[PDB]
């Protein structure tokens, strides 16, 4: 099961993600 | 266009992007229709 690492886990992010769109519309690809 | 200089805007990425509000200019149009069903032309000249 997931959740072993802290979900926020505030640290130095690796890189920024683009295409800010509605992610809740499709969440089947996520784990 | 014509003889004037106008702005052209298609705001859908700067605004109304990744929100929960509908973008206007997508309104609807109601149209009615009418059809006869069982008319019978009672005449000897048009039943040809």
């Amino acid at each position: 099961i997931a959740g072993l690492f802290n979900i926020p886990a505030g640290i130095i992010p690796t890189g920024n993600v683009l295409s800010t769109i509605e992610v809740c519309a499709h969440r089947c690809i996520f784990d | 266009v014509g003889d004037k200089l106008v702005f052209l805007e298609a705001l859908e990425r700067r605004v109304y992007q990744a929100t929960r509000v509908a973008y206007p200019l997508i309104g609807n149009i109601d149209i009615t229709f009418i059809m006869p069903m069982g008319v019978f032309q009672a005449n000897s000249m048009d039943r040809y």
